[PDB]
């Protein structure tokens, strides 16, 4: 099961790599990005909330949708790397790194890293107060 | 073949390559590199040492002075220069080489001194660093005696006078392509391109002028034709008083001005290696900073921190709440 | 699985009142792996060991 | 040649483990005619390993109080020992005693790591020379507590534990004492 | 074969002139990788080349390079070439408490103290590594210790004195089992 494609060329897919701050989410699509091949969230592997968002939940992440990757025949990856964004933080963390290195590391080809977080022109107010926000 | 103290620095095994292997004590004892001395102890030994002459030191500084570069030049270079005199005139005939050199030619361009040119990995517009090229890159490569020498003033001193030196390199080089400060108010060349201050008049006013020197024994240099260069923006500034005792710090007008010593303390200037083969067992990825010490709380800093602070001038504006050390 | 070991270097004492020694490993499956581990008792530069499981390292960062 | 108490050989015994091949030290050189010496050991740090196992063994069953300065009488009970233990298997007592100190000697010894209030310890591995030395103490604890209270003889007592310890069954005091640590240091980890 | 280009700012032109050896000689010796630093579109370009000896070295190397041109010291993005699980946290000072002008200023005043020391004082609690930018807080170190270091910082901007900030530091960094 695949594209009936030579071992030269290689087929592109669009890893969405979405490290929020409670988790990650690893959603590969074709290049269109209407319809998904795999997504594995942190909690799909880990069986804490604590361990949810922790480098070693991508990087099992990124190992289990290299499989699926693999099972299809998807080989080489564009990578569109994103944090929660918006009033939010915009830099993605280090769940993101993980899982981007984790994918590189299980013989996948990557293509072009994208920085795509909705950054907003103008922002909404912030989830806190005046006081703060994160003790 | 006279080995300079440069490949002797680098590691440069050409011993195979020549046989008239010529050496001075005193370039070869000053090196407090622990490296050095250990394979030296090791080095088959086939090098010898010889003292040049009198005389032909003498002849060596009284054109090196007319060449301009003996401010630049050292005792031990001038034992290493005039060894090379006295083996090529003793083996090969005298009449090959020339004395009173060439006269220089002025051709300046638009580029700025500071422009990145001649750099390996620097490229305009392909120029890679390969493992390949990795021991490629030593400096512009291209019969019997010839020089060790890694330094400009060297090459450029056997080079007008008409000596075939080489490098590293097996092969014998052919140009001389560097830079040379200039001062602008008194017109002295050092070859030091360390130095800020010139020996001449002592302002701070040396400028980066570049030199080509072929192997016919034609030397030309470049200014730089640029109104950036020689602008008197940030240079007159009010001054404050001088203060003396052990935490005073000068304005730095002068090269050999007392300062008051103010170093750091062993663990404060600790750099971390990463490559150690005991790195791992550290606690810590870093080397802990040090901030229980009086050197500590007195903000002392290394000379190489803060050097594009320097570079701003004075008469500007700061951010508001930002204090400059 | 019992594995043969070899000193190859010591490096420090460690523990709350000094009495382990953080040392290296060299193996005599014809290995190099050098791994670090933590010996109780004197150990000199070339001792060898006995370690009931390998695959386990010890306290490194 | 050497022979212990002129009559015991040292050439015939082999050394099953490696670790403890470099530290148990009677097998050629270090082969002497009484196991009492009065030759410093512990003068410099691992000095005590070249010394003979035996002279290990003789000062090592001695250190109870009552008997603390006693040496003749400590080879005099190495030698009733070793004469029973021929009697008994048939085989040099040096070997059964080298079978019996590396199969009593411990491999991974659970270690207080951490802080005081911290009770919870990590295993870690056992220095070749510690391993010995521990093999023999326990030897001559299992020594002392089967000869308390009893008609059986503390000589009898040390061959009957060291053969217990050598054929590894259940019964030496060091084999059971051996077995509850590794099983403990399993435990920790 | 694949790579990757990062940018640099033109203030961090002249570090990355001067530290230009010690940049490319460890990326083209142990992870043997072909560097260049393209000057009209002003990126360091790095690419695998045939002799190179696994994959993900070239995710090292522009980790490497990046860590570098965000202000940290040449031997601390070594520790990135070195170490795995090394990551970079950064994150705006403004994003957990709304401040404007002066008193943001004063913020990052607090995250360095004088002389730098408080700053230097989170790098020996959390064993990290801190840049400032002008408006932005990097943290290099391992994921627990990134916590601790961006715990201890934006306790610092919410007004917290440092006093505070070192005990609870310091006690974490107890109950951390380090
Ligand atoms: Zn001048």
């Amino acid at each position: 099961l695949g594209p009936q494609v030579a071992e030269g060329e290689n087929v592109f897919g669009v890893c969405h790599i979405f490290a929020s701050f409670n988790d990650t989410f690893v959603h590969v699509t074709d290049l269109s990005g209407k319809e998904t091949i795999c997504r594995v969230t942190g909690g799909m592997k880990v069986k804490a909330d604590r361990d949810e968002s922790s480098p070693y939940a991508a990087m099992l992440a990124a190992q289990d949708v290299a499989q699926r990757c693999k099972e299809l025949g998807i080989t080489a990856l564009h990578i569109k790397l994103r944090a929660t964004g918006g009033n939010r933080t915009k830099t993605p963390g280090p769940g993101a790194q993980s899982a981007l290195r984790a994918l590189a590391r299980s013989g996948m080809k990557i293509g072009r890293i994208e920085d795509v977080t909705p950054i907003p022109s103008d922002s909404t107010r912030r989830k806190g107060g005046r006081r703060g926000r994160r003790l | 073949v006279v080995a300079d103290a440069g490949a002797f620095l680098r590691h440069a095994a050409l011993q195979d390559i020549g046989k008239n292997i010529y050496t001075i004590r005193e370039v070869v004892t000053e090196i407090r590199d622990k490296a050095t001395r250990r394979r030296l102890a090791v080095l088959p030994y086939e090098l010898r040492f010889k003292e040049p002459l009198p005389e032909y030191v003498r002849l060596v500084t009284e054109f090196s002075k007319k060449t301009g570069d003996y401010p630049s030049l050292s005792a031990t270079d001038i034992q290493v220069l005039a060894l090379t005199y006295q083996l090529e005139a003793e083996f090969v005939g005298v009449s090959h080489l020339k004395q009173e050199p060439q006269k220089v030619k002025v051709s300046s361009s638009i580029q700025h001194p500071e422009t990145p040119l001649h750099i390996s990995g620097f490229h305009l517009p392909g120029g890679w660093i390969t493992p390949s090229n990795i021991k490629q890159i030593q400096q512009e490569l291209e019969v019997r005696v010839g020089c060790l020498t890694t330094d400009f003033a060297m090459q450029n001193v056997l080079l007008q006078m008409g000596l075939h030196v080489l490098a590293v390199n097996g092969m014998l080089i052919r140009e001389a392509r560097s830079y040379i400060l200039r001062c602008h108010g008194c017109f002295k060349t050092t070859s030091d391109m360390s130095r800020v201050f010139c020996s001449h008049c002592g302002n701070k006013t040396l400028k980066k002028v570049s030199v080509t020197v072929s192997d016919d024994g034609t030397l030309h240099m470049h200014f730089s034709r640029n109104p950036k260069v020689l602008n008197p923006r940030g240079l007159r500034y009010s001054l404050p008083t001088p203060k003396g005792g052990k935490y005073a710090i000068n304005p730095h007008l002068t090269e050999d001005q007392r300062f008051p010593q103010l170093r750091l303390s062993q663990k404060a200037r600790q750099k971390t290696n990463v490559f150690a083969p005991d790195y791992i067992a550290g606690v810590s990825p870093f080397v802990e900073n040090d901030i229980s010490s009086r050197s500590a709380t007195l903000q002392v800093r290394d000379s190489t921190l803060g050097a594009g602070r320097r570079r701003l001038n004075p008469n500007a504006s700061r951010k508001k709440f930002v204090k400059k050390r | 699985p019992i594995k043969l070991a070899r000193v190859t270097k010591v490096l420090g004492r460690t523990g709350s009142q000094g009495q382990c020694t953080q040392v290296r490993v060299e193996f005599m499956d014809d290995t190099s792996r050098s791994i670090i581990r933590n010996v109780k008792g004197p150990v000199r530069e070339g001792d060898v060991l006995t370690l009931l499981e390998s695959e386990r390292e010890a306290r490194r960062l | 040649d050497i022979k212990l108490f002129g009559k015991w050989s040292t050439d015939d015994v082999q050394i099953n483990d490696i670790s403890l091949q470099d530290y148990i030290a009677v097998k050629e050189k270090y082969a002497k005619y009484l196991p009492h010496s009065a030759g410093r050991y512990a003068a410099k740090r691992f000095r005590k390993a070249q010394c003979p196992i035996v002279e290990r063994l003789t000062n090592s069953m001695m250190m109870h109080g009552r008997n603390n300065g006693k040496k003749l009488m400590t080879v005099r009970i190495v030698k009733h020992a070793f004469e029973i233990i021929h009697l008994l298997t048939g085989e040099n007592p040096l070997q059964v005693l080298v079978n019996a100190i590396i199969n009593s000697g411990p491999r991974e010894d659970s270690t207080r790591i951490g802080r005081a209030g911290t009770v919870r310890r990590q295993a870690v591995d056992v220095s070749p020379l510690r391993r010995v030395n521990q093999a023999i103490w326990l030897l001559c604890t299992g020594a002392r507590e089967a000869a308390f209270r009893n008609i059986k003889t503390i000589a009898e007592c040390l061959a009957d534990e060291l053969i217990n310890a050598a054929k590894g069954s259940s019964n030496s005091y060091a084999i059971k004492k051996k077995d509850e640590l590794e099983r403990v240091a399993k435990s920790n980890r | 074969e694949e790579t990757r280009k990062i940018p640099v700012p033109a203030n961090r032109y002249t570090p990355l002139k001067e530290n230009w050896m010690k940049i490319f000689t460890p990326i083209v010796e142990h992870l043997g990788l072909q560097i260049r630093f393209n000057l009209k579109s002003r990126n360091v370009e790095i690419r695998t080349c045939k002799e190179t000896k696994d994959v993900s070295a070239l995710t090292k190397a522009a980790d490497f390079v990046k860590a570098f041109i965000l202000g940290f010291q040449v031997e601390d993005a070594l520790a990135l070439i070195r170490l795995d699980d090394l990551f970079l946290e950064s994150f705006e000072i403004t994003d957990v408490k709304p401040l404007k002008g002066d008193h943001l200023s004063r913020a990052i005043g607090r995250i360095a103290g004088k002389g730098g020391k408080t700053k230097f004082t989170i790098e020996n609690v959390t064993r990290t590594r801190i840049v400032l930018a002008d408006v932005k807080v990097h943290i290099l170190g391992s994921f627990q210790n990134i916590k601790m270091a961006r715990t201890a910082i934006c306790n610092l901007i919410l007004g917290n004195p440092p006093s505070k900030v070192y005990g609870n530091i310091r006690a974490v960094a107890s109950r951390s089992a380090d």
